[PDB]
């Protein structure tokens, strides 16, 4: 295995991070900071210099969120959000003319602020909860075109969701944070449940991402990893998991999947030098590296590439390292 | 009596405190999981409890003894007591509600019926009924002498809390949007009403 | 000052003032503890007090006693009454009540007069 | 042991008796004079009370009052039964 060159990026202070995310056809790491920073640099294992960056004045930032990956403008736009009623349009044709998306009827000073928002494929869809039903609206016309009326009693503005790996027209998650209940819902028709069911809220609001589907794991605050195929998600409610392992001692904070839905990928914030890599589906973890013999931090954030070799793993402290799986 | 506090704690301890003193008076550990809900009969008697192991601890209160255990399919999320009837109803994962007589250890009633899991519940102060309220917009009334849904509340902004006043007069819910909280009215001058569920979107 | 409690214990003309006050758990006899007592076979009716609702229940306070009067019976007899009165006493002000009737309950089921001491007054039927 | 009585109250089996304390304790024994229960004073400010009582017709329960504006509710066991404040 080949180990790379320590990265030299960092904050000037101990700071988190808002996403990490990748260039779908280039080497090229994009970072938001909270500072109102929208920077993003060149990354090969031996290259960290900054492309460019954004700081816009008279708007602050709060989330960063990679606009969409193919419809044409994965290599142009880029739509940024801060603590205002609207968000921003980043232009690579740099134009960078900000588009006001205050552009929601009646509703928009509903939320805290914009602060999650979901894009979809064809960006002819744009989903966002609230504490909490879904807004789905243009992302290039402005005007609110549907939203579904996801009801919810503990909706407490879910942390992250996904139009799924088996395409948005078939389905589309919604996570129910605080207890985690999946609400599997159709985008062809606007207004039909396909499934609810029921996923554990005892153990993990820990975020969780969609593979492929194929594998569907989930971690939960104690180190307790399950594997929950999608067809298990058919009644009975229960899922049942064919391995449920524990590989840390302590919470599971991070989880990730590799593009072919076979690799997972967990890590933690609580004690530094501790994080894990899974393999699927022969179930193995891989020994080699990750251990605690690596300088790994509290880490808040970590990221596949679109090609899934690479691995961004995002501490407290502002460093930011990458790995060729 | 308002003597003694219970707490349950996300690794599973459940402690009995003085709230008088402040004092640690007694410690339990069963539960492998979080206990998500504890209760004790008016009597001060026998001591219920429900984890996310699946466990339902039963223990004596006047001993530190366990008197009792049961298993179910279903981890279990909360725990509301009927006092003077002795019952308490525990809201479950596999979408149905278990009703317990404590004096038996016996599981009696499951209610089933709640396509989506149930945040509030609470027994009717003569113990004939208990009003959930779920995320499927459904807040429903549930006959206790014979085991089924008669009423189903469908509305838009969904309750977060279901509480039976202590007369039998009125209800507090709280809900998604709206920072009041909706009271409802049983209307209480009559009734021999027994017709059914599903109707309206 | 510290936490303090004063009573007595009466045999037929035995007088045992007790000073059950705080500390870490001195239990004294005029200068003396208990084990050294003789009698030495009525030292285990004097035990009693420490057995009948656990032993620890202690280390918290500081007990001396002193007395006048009485026979070497009655004398163990005199004190013996006013250690668990004395004891429920400490109960009785800074413990909650419900201690203290989880004390009298272990006392009053194997009472021998613990808690009342002896008068005689007799008639003719 | 303690307690000049006013209120007295009987067993119509010859067995129990129950005793108001000269405060709102109120303690109950047997034939033989091993002491049951006693119970913790009147509370309820609008000063103690136990001037009457009752041993119920059933056997399992006992009924307490005193002059502070409310009924006390006990059965054989330890417990309060109820407390009905007028």
């Amino acid at each position: 295995i080949v180990r790379l060159k320590d990265a030299n990026a960092s904050h000037p202070s101990h700071s988190a991070i808002q996403s990490l995310s990748f260039h779908p056809s280039k080497p090229l790491l994009l970072t938001g900071g909270y500072d109102k920073t929208l920077r993003i640099y060149h990354i090969d294992g031996k290259t960290n210099h900054l492309v460019t960056s954004l700081h816009l004045v008279g708007s602050p930032i709060q989330t960063c969120t990679f606009y969409t990956s193919l419809s044409n403008q994965n290599q142009q736009n880029i739509f940024t959000a801060g603590r205002r009623r609207y968000m921003h349009s980043w232009d690579l044709s740099q134009t960078a003319k900000i588009e006001k998306f205050s552009r929601l009827y009646g509703h928009e000073s509903t939320q805290r602020s914009f602060e999650n928002f979901k894009v979809a494929h064809l960006q002819n869809s744009q989903t966002n909860s609230v504490h909490g039903w879904i807004n789905i609206l243009h992302s290039t016309s402005g005007l609110w075109l549907m939203g579904c009326k996801i009801e919810g009693v503990i909706t407490d503005f879910c942390i992250d969701y996904q139009p799924i790996s088996r395409g948005k027209f078939r389905t589309i998650l919604i996570a129910v944070n605080a207890y985690g209940e999946v609400w599997e819902f159709d985008l062809n028709k606007n207004g039909h449940v396909i499934r609810r069911w029921k996923d554990q809220g005892g153990v993990g609001i820990t975020k969780i991402q969609v593979g492929g589907n194929r594998w569907l794991a989930v971690g939960s605050e104690s180190g307790f990893v399950n594997l929950y195929d999608r067809n298990n998600a058919m009644t009975s409610s229960t899922p049942t998991p064919v391995a449920a392992l524990d590989q840390l001692t302590t919470t599971i904070s991070n989880l990730q999947f590799s593009p072919d839905g076979q690799i997972l990928c967990m890590a933690s914030r609580a004690v530094k030098d501790a994080l894990r890599l899974v393999h699927l589906p022969s179930c193995s973890v891989f020994s080699n590296w990750p251990t605690s013999g690596t300088p790994l931090g509290k880490v808040t954030s970590v990221a596949f590439s679109p090609s899934g070799g690479l691995l961004a793993v995002g501490n407290e402290q502002g460093k930011v390292r990458l790995w060729k799986l | 009596c308002g003597n003694f506090g219970f707490i349950g704690s996300s690794n599973g301890s459940i402690t009995i405190y003085n709230m008088q003193s402040g004092i640690l008076r007694k410690k339990y550990k069963l539960h492998k999981r979080a206990v998500t809900g504890i209760s004790l009969d008016g009597m001060n008697r026998k001591m219920v409890s429900c984890g996310l192991d699946g466990i339902v601890g039963f223990y004596d209160f006047n001993k530190s003894t366990l008197l009792g255990k049961l298993k179910l399919d279903a981890p279990i999320t909360a725990m509301v007591y009927h006092r003077s009837s002795d019952l308490f109803a525990l809201a479950l994962d596999d979408l149905s509600i278990v009703v317990i007589d404590a004096v038996t250890q016996r599981v009696v009633r499951q209610l089933w019926g709640h396509s989506n899991r149930i945040t509030a519940f609470d027994f009717s102060p003569e113990g004939r009924w208990i009003v959930s309220a779920s995320l499927d917009s459904t807040i429903r009334t549930w006959d206790l002498p014979t085991g089924g849904c008669i009423d189903g509340i469908i509305v838009d902004n969904v309750a977060t809390n279901v509480k039976f006043s202590p007369n039998g007069d009125l209800l507090a819910t709280t809900h998604v949007t709206g920072n009041g909280i909706c009271i409802w009215t049983n209307r209480a001058q009559f009734k021999t009403v027994s017709t059914r569920t599903i109707d309206e979107s | 000052a510290v936490p303090s409690v004063q009573t007595f214990g009466k045999k037929k003309s035995a007088t045992a003032v007790a000073h059950v006050k705080a500390g870490k758990g001195l239990i004294k006899v005029n200068g003396s503890p208990i084990t050294l007592v003789e009698p030495e076979i009525l030292r285990f009716k004097v035990y009693e007090p420490l057995l009948l609702v656990g032993l620890d229940k202690f280390s918290n306070i500081d007990i001396r006693v002193r007395v006048t009067g009485g026979g070497h019976v009655s004398q163990v007899y005199a004190i013996r009454q006013a250690i668990a009165k004395g004891l429920v006493a400490y109960h009785q002000k800074y413990v909650d009540e419900q201690s203290k009737n989880e004390l009298k309950k272990a006392f009053t089921s194997y009472d021998r007069t613990l808690l009342i001491a002896d008068s005689r007054r007799p008639e003719p039927k | 042991v303690y307690s000049d009585v006013l209120a007295l109250s009987m067993r119509p089996d010859g067995k129990e008796v129950a005793v108001s304390t000269l405060k709102g304790q109120i303690s109950i024994f047997n034939i033989e004079d091993a002491k049951q229960v006693g119970n913790i004073d009147c509370r309820k400010d609008i000063s103690k009370f136990f001037t009457t009582i009752h041993y119920s017709f059933d056997g399992m329960a006992i009924v307490a009052g005193g002059n502070n504006n409310s009924i006390c509710l006990y059965d054989v066991p330890n417990e309060v039964l109820l407390k009905r404040f007028i």
